[PDB]
């Protein structure tokens, strides 16, 4: 369908000695494909999907250089922000950033993003126009004026519309056997008595990709939300995802209840009932 | 492919 | 940000059958700040060869990690995930239930 590339960076300061812990992860859609961890011995960007391994030495050097530079920038920023906010040297603090691009099924640019946070709260973000900045507070406002003077948004726009989209298209082609394959959910229903007169019906979706899914209960053909429980979508650990939704019902009335499953991999939604 | 853009905030 | 305690799900990779090889997962999510300690337990004892994912985060900036190991469910063995975080006054232990 449409596709995304996203990078997620986290720095966590280490009061008392040395540099922050820096972690970077890259995704295409919901597939991790690279990582960098400052705690790891390689000090290199490392592959996490088979289809990235073919990239040559220059790719790995360049990508390593980029994230190392960002880790240093984060270190500096952690210090200057601590100063701005008059915070002690004692506490650990964090900077996070997410950036990336979305492309349509024709491979054309749809949208770009570049947003960051300090201590888990919005700091500065590029707006959807890729021209303007959203600054959450007066430190970020200071940053905004600095980056306006330095043409930073222009650089980011050119990255997001250019490099980002070009490389995303490349990955989608190189990794097409998995990246452009949808794995529809494998579904089933379980039944768990909660007394001698009521039971939980749990509707399972397993082994699906991508992670986006909708699970709903209906009773007598209309959605029911009362007396239901919907768990957060969770990773299986093999690249696929899991979710379930449950409902408590009077025993003997199970045939009234139907579970409905919507996913990109299902041309029509699926309906399950208890046998 | 990562961004090469790494300007400081303050 | 306001400290926020992890959500915890403890589950198998594949539907469980006693005696059959599988993977035990503990997914911790929605937490802030990011420092967290997670162990998988067998009958109350720490399992030694446990791996984890690379730290990432959700739209709201809260963190998530998956911890995992191979295991073989049985009728007799109790599995659990034990989590410590600044929000918890003692480690929280969530028992694995194959139905969840
Ligand atoms: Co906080
Ligand atoms: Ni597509
Ligand atoms: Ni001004």
């Amino acid at each position: 369908g449409s596709h995304s590339m996203r990078y997620f960076y986290t720095s966590v300061s280490r009061p008392g000695r040395g540099e922050p812990r820096f972690i970077a992860v890259g995704y295409v859609d919901d597939t991790q494909f690279v990582r960098f961890d400052s705690d790891a011995a390689s000090q290199r960007m490392e592959p996490r999907a088979p289809w990235i391994e073919q990239e040559g030495p220059e790719y790995w050097d360049r990508n390593t250089r980029n994230v190392k530079a960002q880790s240093q920038t984060d270190r500096v920023d952690l210090g200057t922000l601590r100063g701005y906010y008059n915070q002690s040297e004692a506490g650990s603090h964090t900077i996070q950033m997410m950036y990336g691009c979305d492309v349509g099924s024709d491979g054309r640019f749809l949208r770009g993003y570049r947003q960051d946070a300090y201590d888990g709260k919005d700091y500065i973000a590029l707006k959807e126009d890729l021209r303007s900045w959203t600054a959450a507070d007066m430190a970020a406002q200071t940053t905004k004026h600095k980056w306006e003077a330095a043409h930073v948004a222009e650089q980011w726009r050119a990255y997001l519309e250019g490099t980002c989209v070009e490389w995303l298209r490349r990955y989608l082609e190189n990794g097409k056997e998995t990246l452009q394959r949808t794995d529809a959910p494998k579904t089933h229903m379980t039944h768990h008595a909660v007394s001698d007169h009521e039971a939980t019906l749990r509707c399972w979706a397993l082994s699906f990709y991508p992670a986006e899914i909708t699970l709903t209960w209906q009773r007598d053909g209309e959605d029911q939300t009362q007396d239901t429980e919907l768990v957060e979508t969770r990773p299986a650990g093999d690249g696929t995802f899991q979710k379930w939704v449950a409902v408590v019902v009077p025993s003997g009335q199970e045939q009234r209840y139907t579970c409905h499953v919507q996913h990109e991999g299902l041309p029509k939604p699926l309906t399950l009932r208890w046998e | 492919e990562t961004s090469p853009l790494t300007a400081e905030k303050l | 940000m306001i400290q926020r305690t992890p959500k915890i799900q403890v589950y198998s990779r594949h539907p469980a059958e006693n005696g059959k090889s599988n993977f035990l997962n503990c997914y911790v999510s929605g937490f802030h700040p990011s420092d967290i300690e997670v162990d998988l337990l067998k009958n109350g004892e720490r399992i030694e060869k446990v791996e984890h994912s690379d730290l990432s985060f959700s739209k709201d900036w809260s963190f998530y990690l998956l911890y995992y190991t191979e295991f073989t469910p049985t009728e007799k063995d109790e599995y659990a995930c034990r989590v410590n975080h600044v929000t918890l006054s003692q480690p929280k232990i969530v028992k694995w239930d194959r139905d969840m």
